[PDB]
RNA sequence: GAUGGGGAAGCUCCGUUUCAAAGGCCUGAUUUUAUGCAGGCCACCAUCGAAAGGGAAUCCGGUUAAGAUUCCGGAACCUGG
RNA sequence: GCUUGUGACGGCCCGUGAAAAUCCACAGGAAGGAAUAGUUUUCAUGCCAGGUCGUACUGAUAACCGCAGCAGGUCUCCAAG
C-alpha cells in the first residue's frame, strides 16, 4: 500500500509541476 | 490588472484563522444577499504540518506531515494578497456558493481538499504555503 | 439553590440516587390580580445543591406526587 | 529530499543565539 | 511643479482621498498613480507599495507631510494618500512625478 | 471678556512673589500647558506630562524633550551637527 | 435612623475594609463587606481592556472555565486583536522584504 | 540579620549576595572489558520584619444569667486528592 | 435631598504618587493518544478530608496612663426630624 502509494507521489512530482 | 483572482494564494488577518495562509477558489466581485460586500471563498489549512527530518520514519513522518485543512468565506479587507499562486482544479468543482451552508455538505468538501493539499505537500511543490508564518 | 423548567430533568435527579429526601410545598398566590390559584414546589435534596420545581397548574401537580418513587422520602409543607 | 529542507543558521553577530561552545579557558576555578 | 498638475486633475479629473478608498481602487485595478505623504507610518507605506507592485501601478512620493498634502489637493482637512482613477487634461502620470 | 491685563495664568499666584518672577514664570508655564503638533500623526495633540516627557495622545507615542518645551534650541542646534557630520563620514 | 457596625476586629477604613448597608429578612440593617473590584486584564502592548475576558480577581480565574479566560483567534487572550492583525502584517511584508534584500547582495558580488 | 569571609588582646565588629566546590533536574543494553557511573541541562542565594499594606472561601433565621459570621436549623462556597 | 460606592472626564507638579507572594493567559510543540475501543477529570454529577493559637468584658467625668473610682491625656466606623 506505501509502495504504491510512493508512486503516485513520485509521478506527481515530475508532471504537476509549477509553483 | 485585477489581481485576485483563482490562483492567488493569501494571509488571513482577522477571525481565529488570523495569520493562516489561504488561496482563493471563487472570487465574488462585488456582493450578495447575504454577505453585502467583496467577498472570497477561500481553502487554508488551519494546523500546518510539523518539522520533517532525516532521522524520523514511516509512522513519525506520517503524524508529523498531517495536516488539517478548513474552507471558509472572508471579507477582502481581511485578507492580505501575496504574490505566490497555487493551482486550484483539484477542488474546483467541490468548494462553490452552494457548498456553504446545508451541513454536513462542508466535512464531504474538506475531505477531498486534505487529500489535495496533504498530496501537493508530498513532492512538496508550492514550499512558501505549506511553512508556518511565525508572528 | 437552582430552579429547573423541563420536567424530563426532575425525574432523572430523583433516579440519581444519592437523592434521600425530597419535599414537596404549597403556597396560595393570586395570578395577574384577578383570582387566588394553588402553586406547589417540588423540591429534592441534592448533595451539593437543592434543587426545585415549580407547577402552577392543581392537576398537573397531583399527578407528580404520584409520579415520584415510592422508595424516595417525601415530606409535606 | 521532498520533506526534509535546508533551514541554515546564521550565528553572525546581532542575528541568532549562539550554540554551546567549550568555554574551558573561561570556567572561574 | 506637483502643485500644478494636482491642482488640475482636483478641478477636473477622478480621484480619491485616504487610504481604505485607494486600497480598493488598488484592489479592483481603477488606480493608475498614487500620491504617498511623508509622514505616514512605514507600515501602512509599506503595505502600500506592495499592494501597488502587484497591480503595477506607478508610486509617488510626496516630500510633505500629510496636512501640506491636503494643501496641495485643496481640502482643509489633511489626507495620507491620494489616488487618481483616471487623468486630467494635463498629463500628469507621463511625468517622471 | 479678556478678564485681566497683563498677569495672564500667573494670576493664580496673585498679590505674592513679585512681578519680576511672576513674569518669568508667565513665560514657561504659556510653554508646558500649551499643544504641540505631533510629527508622526500630523496633529496637535501632544501634552506635557512630567518634566522632559511629551505624551502624543494620538498614536500613543511618548517623546523625550525639554522641561517646558518639546524641542528647546540647543537639542534642534545639536541634531544639525549630527546631519552635518555623518554624510561626511559616509563620502 | 438605625445604625450599623463593623463585623470585623478591623475598625479602620481600609482599602480591603469596605460596608455596604443591608436590608435583612429579619428587617434590620446590618453590614456587610464587599470584597475589592476586579480590574479588566489588559493587552500587553497597545494598553487598553480586551473583549470577552471575564473581569475576576487573580485568584478567582482559577476556577472559571477556559471560554471565558480566552478568545479562539491566535493571540486572542493576550493581544488586542488589532495589535494582532499589525504584528501578522508586519510579520508577512519585512519577511517578504528579506528576499529583496538577499536577491539584491547577490547579484553585486558578482559583478565587482 | 546568620552563613562564606575579613577585622579585633577580647566582650564581639563589618558585610548580605558579597573574591565560596553555597543543589536538583533529564537520559541511559552510553556496548562491551562482561560483578566498580557514564552522557548532558539549569543558573540566585538563609532567615526575620504589617492582628490597619498584599491576601482562597459563609450567609440568613434561632438560641444563652453571661457565647456566637465560631453553637443549633437550613442554605452556600473554597482548597487538595 | 443626605451619606457612601463606582464610572467616564478635567486640573495640578523641578512632587508624576510601594514591593513581593499568589493566580491566569499567550507563543512554543518535547511527546502522547482510536476502531474495537481509546483520549478529555479547565463541562456536569458523585466520594473523602480541613490541624495549632486568639475569641468573655471595658475602651473611659469609675475597668487604659497620670501614686486615686483624678474636670487632664488617649487611634477609628455608623450617624434620624
Ligand atoms: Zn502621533
Amino acid at each position: 500500500a506505501l509502495e504504491k502509494y510512493k508512486e503516485r507521489i513520485r509521478h506527481l512530482m515530475e508532471t504537476l509541476d509549477d509553483n | 490588472a485585477k489581481f485576485l483572482k483563482a490562483g492567488k494564494v493569501a494571509v488571513v488577518v482577522r477571525g481565529r484563522y488570523a495569520g493562516k495562509k489561504v488561496v482563493i477558489v471563487k472570487p465574488h466581485d462585488e456582493g450578495s444577499k447575504s454577505h453585502p460586500f467583496g467577498h472570497a471563498l477561500v481553502a487554508g489549512i488551519e494546523r500546518y504540518p510539523l518539522k520533517v527530518t532525516k532521522k524520523h520514519g514511516a509512522k513519525k513522518v506520517a503524524k508529523r506531515t498531517k495536516i488539517k485543512p478548513f474552507i471558509k468565506v472572508v471579507n477582502y479587507n481581511h485578507l492580505l494578497p501575496t504574490r505566490y499562486t497555487l493551482d486550484v482544479e483539484a477542488f474546483k468543482s467541490v468548494v462553490s456558493t452552494e457548498t456553504f451552508e446545508q451541513p454536513s455538505q462542508r466535512e464531504e468538501a474538506k475531505k477531498v481538499v486534505k487529500k489535495a493539499f496533504e498530496e501537493r505537500h508530498q513532492a512538496g511543490k508550492n514550499q512558501w504555503f505549506f511553512s508556518k508564518l511565525r508572528f | 439553590a437552582r430552579e429547573i423548567t423541563d420536567i424530563k430533568q426532575f425525574l432523572e435527579l430523583t433516579r440519581r440516587a444519592d437523592v434521600k429526601t425530597a419535599t414537596v410545598k404549597i403556597n396560595k398566590k393570586l395570578n395577574k390580580a384577578g383570582k387566588p390559584f394553588r402553586q406547589t414546589k417540588f423540591k429534592v435534596r441534592g448533595s451539593s445543591s437543592l434543587y426545585t420545581l415549580v407547577i402552577n397548574d392543581a392537576g398537573k401537580a397531583k399527578k407528580l406526587i404520584q409520579s415520584l418513587p415510592p422508595t424516595l422520602k417525601v415530606n409535606r409543607l | 529530499n521532498p520533506l526534509t529542507h535546508s533551514t541554515p543558521k546564521n550565528f553572525g553577530i546581532g542575528q541568532a543565539v549562539q550554540p554551546k561552545r567549550n568555554l574551558s579557558r573561561y570556567v572561574k576555578w | 511643479s506637483i502643485n500644478q498638475k494636482l491642482a488640475l486633475v482636483i478641478k477636473s479629473g477622478k480621484y480619491t482621498l485616504g487610504y481604505k478608498s485607494t486600497v480598493k481602487s488598488l484592489r479592483q485595478g481603477k488606480s493608475k498613480l498614487i500620491i504617498i505623504a511623508a509622514n505616514t507610518p512605514v507600515l501602512r507605506k509599506s503595505e502600500l507599495e506592495y499592494y501597488a507592485m502587484l497591480s503595477k501601478t506607478k508610486v509617488y512620493y510626496f516630500q510633505g507631510g500629510n496636512n501640506e498634502l491636503g494643501t496641495a489637493v485643496g481640502k482643509l482637512f489633511r489626507v495620507g494618500v491620494v489616488s487618481i482613477l483616471e487623468a486630467g487634461d494635463s498629463d500628469i502620470l507621463t511625468t517622471l512625478a | 471678556a479678556k478678564r485681566t491685563k497683563k498677569v495672564g495664568i500667573t494670576g493664580k499666584y496673585g498679590v505674592r512673589y513679585g512681578s519680576s518672577l511672576r513674569r518669568q514664570v508667565k513665560k514657561l508655564e504659556i510653554q508646558q500647558h500649551a499643544r504641540y503638533d505631533c510629527s508622526f500623526c500630523g496633529k496637535k495633540t501632544v501634552k506635557r506630562g512630567a518634566a522632559g516627557i511629551w505624551t502624543c495622545s494620538c498614536c500613543k507615542k511618548t517623546v523625550a524633550g525639554g522641561a517646558y518645551t518639546v524641542s528647546t534650541a540647543a537639542a534642534a542646534t545639536v541634531r544639525s551637527t549630527i546631519r552635518r557630520l555623518r554624510e561626511m563620514v559616509e563620502a | 435612623a438605625q445604625r450599623v457596625t463593623f463585623r470585623r476586629r478591623n475598625p479602620y477604613n481600609t482599602r480591603s475594609n469596605k460596608i455596604k448597608v443591608v436590608k435583612t429578612p429579619g428587617g434590620i440593617l446590618r453590614a456587610q463587606h464587599v470584597k475589592k473590584l476586579a480590574t479588566r486584564p489588559k493587552c500587553g502592548d497597545c494598553g487598553s481592556a480586551l473583549q470577552g475576558i471575564s473581569t475576576l480577581r487573580p485568584r478567582q480565574y482559577a476556577t472559571v472555565s477556559k471560554t471565558h479566560k480566552t478568545v479562539s483567534r491566535a493571540y486572542g487572550g493576550s493581544r488586542c486583536a488589532n495589535c494582532v492583525k499589525e504584528r501578522i502584517i508586519r510579520a508577512f511584508l519585512i519577511e517578504e522584504q528579506k528576499i529583496v534584500k538577499k536577491v539584491v547582495k547577490e547579484q553585486t558580488e558578482a559583478a565587482k
